[PDB]
RNA sequence: CCUACGGGCAGGCGCCGAGGGUAGGGCCCGUGACUGGGGCGAAGUCGUAACAAGGUAGCUGUACCGGAAGGUGCGGCUGGAUC
RNA sequence: AUGUGGACCCGCCCCUUGGGGUGUGUCCAAAGGGCUUUGCCCGCUUCCGGAUGGGCCCGCGUCCCAUCAGCUAGUUGGUGGGGUAAUGGCCCACCAAGGCGACGACGGGUAGCCGGUCUGAGAGGAUGGCCGGCCACAGGGGCACUGAGACACGGGCCCCACUCCUACGGGAGGCAGCAGUUAGGAAUCUUCCGCAAUGGGCGCAAGCCUGACGGAGCGACGCCGCUUGGAGGAAGAAGCCCUUCGGGGUGUAAACUCCUGAACCCGGGACGAAACCCCCGACGAGGGGACUGACGGUACCGGGGUAAUAGCGCCGGCCAACUCCGUGCCAGCAGCCGCGGUAAUACGGAGGGCGCGAGCGUUACCCGGAUUCACUGGGCGUAAAGGGCGUGUAGGCGGCCUGGGGCGUCCCAUGUGAAAGACCACGGCUCAACCGUGGGGGAGCGUGGGAUACGCUCAGGCUAGACGGUGGGAGAGGGUGGUGGAAUUCCCGGAGUAGCGGUGAAAUGCGCAGAUACCGGGAGGAACGCCGAUGGCGAAGGCAGCCACCUGGUCCACCCGUGACGCUGAGGCGCGAAAGCGUGGGGAGCAAACCGGAUUAGAUACCCGGGUAGUCCACGCCCUAAACGAUGCGCGCUAGGUCUCUGGGUCUCCUGGGGGCCGAAGCUAACGCGUUAAGCGCGCCGCCUGGGGAGUACGGCCGCAAGGCUGAAACUCAAAGGAAUUGACGGGGGCCCGCACAAGCGGUGGAGC
């Protein structure tokens, strides 16, 4: 646009737009598990994947993911989520944290084991 | 109604060259003859020189080129490069002498309009002046 | 009440006054019987509108009609193929 | 009472907002205490000056929403008061009718501001946590008192809410001081030591107070520094992993050999502290003297001395690092692309490898990349994007010559830009981190001086822009009235007879109340064939028989006039195809809806037959569009050729205005554009900022209504797009083949086998 057009209108500075109500941003967030159900995956995929539906301290009521080889989430579970879609499944836009309340770290886990949040094993160290 | 004559006289040297043309006239007047004055000087154009074209005056303007070149396309080096407007009535550009810029290290000329008249940026810097940049030419 | 008789103090009235009440206006959130569409989700149903002249060229403003895509009127466009 | 002085009224000088001075008149001072006691020490009074700190005012600057457009009645100004330290509608009486607003008032949202910080090549973007500066607050709301200073965190009053006491009458309380507890939360410390230092209050001093402060405690929370060893050490142990079974890897890595010696033990042991005070001198200068350490038995120095912690992420591509097993669209991974369906470098484990290392990853947030809001630095013919077109307000922009002013602009000098932080030196802790000293920058703003090219401004001039005059032109530009012929329908008459109509084929339908076809007459409605164009006119929409009247634009020639009078144009105002609406006419033909006939699996369609609104006129609405050149307006500049409409000339040819085609330079993603630019430039306007949700919701405005203008968000996708390429396909085209069909002769399908 002309300089005097610019004067007068200015140009307009873009707002970004959250990805995550864990609310106020804030890193994590406490809930307790509500519906610990399977879901199917959709686009090309297949698959049972695990879920659950969260209440949260934030207020909100969300779906978050339980990542990892296998879980110990039932119905008034208390855990920590973190922000992490899932991207298959739709709504979910979350994951849970392993190894904080009462989802029990990934037992079995060798390798990447911060994430899952699993201690360091004691055989050969 | 012609909103800025140094930008058509810019301009029409711009146009003029691009077709390799002898000479164009300009309608005349004093701050655009002081402007080829320095054009000359640095050995842009060969030289300039008032005439009348229907009784009225020009600027005739004798532009300059490089040899013949080589392979296919054998069109001449253009010695005017690149010659462009700064400051224009939309929004006037004005710079005190430490932000005069250096125009592609020095082998490019700013002309530049200063109360101490119209001025290339190495003669208006070493008179210690600024004012209106007026254009680049390189 | 005190007084050096000048006045002072108590006390009383009044204006303003946080806040309260009543009637009328506005605005912001909640919650909601009942209701309208929307997104998203491998393999459900009806047709086949569109893309090749898509088998009625298409698209379009508008107006009516119709399970549905749509069809028709009028006017426009070519961003229509065939000579 | 004294009055050095000061205050007030009046006057007079000087000065100029209430600043100095001066003359009558009036009015105003004081406090004592201590002595190593006649002369000192602490004080007291009035006045002037300084220093510090503040109050008030002003220019400029300081976020989002215009889906907040009008706001104001102490409002705006005035006269006179009150109040203050002081100006002021700060408050009050009276008077006037004012003040503010698209340069964004009013309203709503959000937020303490700044020095700085983070980011970035910079411009910019984000930010205001530590430290310093200012503001504001002290459970919520008001208020004043005291005082130099408060409307006063640990003062007072009242109202409100909450907690505690209560003999039910009444009271008490205020950690956003230091710790600390509890609640909330993903999450944030010790109810520590000390006044030794620095600073602060009172005190003649000694001292007293000081959760300011100096320290220590706790958290890899961050930054910096350091350790988990060093040198030898095999053609190379074992174990584990590959393997083409030969070999390869981990790997000098280990074991082992020398060497050093974090931790830990022994010893010494701080700097920070010289003043206050006392003595000499004089209670001054100077000199002498004594006390004082929380940190801390710490830092640091010296002697001895043990081989003494390693983890986390990653290895499909972006990206540094590959193999075996397990698994089989499962379990799972996943930042994006995407991995997984039996040979997965992508899942899980192993070996091996890469990267960082007392850390490594994760999530969240800011800037970056993102030239993806583009000032630097982008775009709008077909990708998102030119407003449907005009008229024109505010605004923006403005041809050539001369002179004046010097507002912008440029220059010099000067004040300011605190400290910290930032940059560079040199120094202090063994280094660094941290810190001391010094230097250097630094936008912006103030004052004084100067320049005058360009911009602005004032005055003067010009004629190239613009407008005008004279004469000549082409045109479906517009409005009103009139008028012409062809055709369709209907009505009347004649003649005429069995069908007409309609389709792929039909039927519905019309026809013996005589249709169709044919001639003659009449009525009406609507539209103008040839001319007609690849044509013309209009700003767009859009305009077509002929005539007249009224009227808008525009082109050429003369170069006669005015003298920059110009361009663009938010908003406003007007125009604005069709359909649609209102009132009233009109209605031939056509024809949404609708009534029928076909077709079809069905056919709410395509085809046929009917047919109302409507299509027509007037007046008033509506205001949209593929309102398209999908191309804003104006101006200058940059080869030509060719065809066309319309002027002028010396009429072979030249010169204007307009419409096309091909094409220089050039531009374009390409297609294409190309003196009728999409080329090169200037001015001004409008618009875009991934797709879907959605031109939806909400709000406002408009409309009789239909609806129109303005126009989101949640959620959700990794595309959505444009142009061009190769194919493939077509119930597209052209050319052509084959026992492909046609032309033939014999078969199969029937029967038995
Ligand atoms: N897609 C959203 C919108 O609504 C519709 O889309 C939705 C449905 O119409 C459409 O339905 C299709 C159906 O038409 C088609 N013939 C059969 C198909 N199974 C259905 O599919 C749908 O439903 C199935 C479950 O039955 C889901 O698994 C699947 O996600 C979804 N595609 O799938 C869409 C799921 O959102 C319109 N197609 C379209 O107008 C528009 O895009
Ligand atoms: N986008 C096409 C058109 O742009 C038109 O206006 C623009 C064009 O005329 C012209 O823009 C030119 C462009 O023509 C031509 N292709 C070259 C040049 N790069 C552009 O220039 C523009 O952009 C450059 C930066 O790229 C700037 O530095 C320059 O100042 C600016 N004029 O100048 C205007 C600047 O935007 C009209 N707005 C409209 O017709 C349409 O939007
Ligand atoms: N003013 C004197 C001292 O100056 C210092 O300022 C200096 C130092 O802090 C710093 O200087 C040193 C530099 O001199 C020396 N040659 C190298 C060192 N990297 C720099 O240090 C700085 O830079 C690095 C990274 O930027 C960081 O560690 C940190 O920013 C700072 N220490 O930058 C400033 C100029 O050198 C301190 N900041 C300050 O606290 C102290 O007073
Ligand atoms: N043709 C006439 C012109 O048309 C315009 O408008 C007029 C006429 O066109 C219009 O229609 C007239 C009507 O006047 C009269 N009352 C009825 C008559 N049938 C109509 O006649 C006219 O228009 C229709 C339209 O197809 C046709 O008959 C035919 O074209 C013409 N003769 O009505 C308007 C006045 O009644 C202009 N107003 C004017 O120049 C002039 O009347
Ligand atoms: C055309 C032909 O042979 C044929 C045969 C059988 C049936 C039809 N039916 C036709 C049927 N009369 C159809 N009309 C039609 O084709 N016309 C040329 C008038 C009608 C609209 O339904 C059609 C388009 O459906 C049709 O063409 C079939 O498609 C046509
Ligand atoms: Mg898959
Ligand atoms: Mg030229
Ligand atoms: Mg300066
Ligand atoms: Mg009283
Ligand atoms: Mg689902
Ligand atoms: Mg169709
Ligand atoms: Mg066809
Ligand atoms: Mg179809
Ligand atoms: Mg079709
Ligand atoms: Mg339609
Ligand atoms: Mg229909
Ligand atoms: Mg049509
Ligand atoms: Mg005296
Ligand atoms: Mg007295
Ligand atoms: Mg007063
Ligand atoms: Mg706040
Ligand atoms: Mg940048
Ligand atoms: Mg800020
Ligand atoms: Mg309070
Ligand atoms: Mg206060
Ligand atoms: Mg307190
Ligand atoms: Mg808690
Ligand atoms: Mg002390
Ligand atoms: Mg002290
Ligand atoms: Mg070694
Ligand atoms: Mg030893
Ligand atoms: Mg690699
Ligand atoms: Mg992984
Ligand atoms: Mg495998
Ligand atoms: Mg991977
Ligand atoms: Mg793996
Ligand atoms: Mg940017
Ligand atoms: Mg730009
Ligand atoms: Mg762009
Ligand atoms: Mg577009
Ligand atoms: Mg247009
Ligand atoms: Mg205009
Ligand atoms: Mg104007
Ligand atoms: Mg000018
Ligand atoms: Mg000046
Ligand atoms: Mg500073
Ligand atoms: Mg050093
Ligand atoms: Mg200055
Ligand atoms: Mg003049
Ligand atoms: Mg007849
Ligand atoms: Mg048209
Ligand atoms: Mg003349
Ligand atoms: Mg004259
Ligand atoms: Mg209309
Ligand atoms: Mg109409
Ligand atoms: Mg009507
Ligand atoms: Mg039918
Ligand atoms: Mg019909
Ligand atoms: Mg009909
Ligand atoms: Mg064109
Ligand atoms: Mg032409
Ligand atoms: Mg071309
Ligand atoms: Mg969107
Ligand atoms: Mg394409
Ligand atoms: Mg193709
Ligand atoms: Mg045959
Ligand atoms: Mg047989």
């Amino acid at each position: 646009p002309t300089i005097n057009q610019l004067v007068r209108k200015g140009r307009e500075k873009v707002r970004k737009k959250s990805k995550v109500p864990a609310l106020k941003g804030a890193p994590f967030r406490r809930g307790v598990c509500t519906v610990v159900r399977t879901v199917t995956p959709k686009k090309p995929n297949s698959a049972l994947r695990k879920v659950a539906k969260v209440r949260l301290t934030s207020g909100y009521e969300v779906t978050a993911y339980i990542p990892g080889e296998g879980h110990n989430l039932q119905e008034h579970s208390v855990v920590l989520i973190r922000g992490g879609r899932v991207k298959d499944l739709p709504g979910v836009r979350y994951h849970i944290v392993r190894g904080v309340y009462d989802a029990a770290g990934v037992k079995d886990r060798k390798k990447s084991r911060s994430k899952y949040g699993t201690k360091k094993p004691k055989e050969a160290a | 109604m012609l909103t800025d004559p140094i930008a058509d006289m810019l301009t029409r040297i711009r146009n003029a060259t691009r077709v390799y043309k002898e000479s164009t006239d300009v309608p005349a007047s004093r701050f655009k003859e002081e402007i080829l004055r320095i054009l000359a000087r640095e050995g842009f154009i060969k030289g300039y020189e008032r005439v009348d074209v229907d009784g009225k005056p020009y600027l005739r303007v004798y532009l300059k080129y490089g040899p013949r070149r080589q392979g296919p396309d054998p069109r001449p080096e253009q010695v005017i490069h690149h010659i462009r407007r700064i400051s224009k009535p939309g929004r006037r550009v004005y710079v005190g002498v430490k932000e005069i810029p250096r125009v592609r290290r020095g082998l490019g000329i700013a002309i530049l309009s200063t109360s101490k008249g119209v001025l290339t940026d190495r003669e208006a810097r070493k008179l210690g002046v600024g004012g209106e940049l007026i254009c680049e030419v390189w």
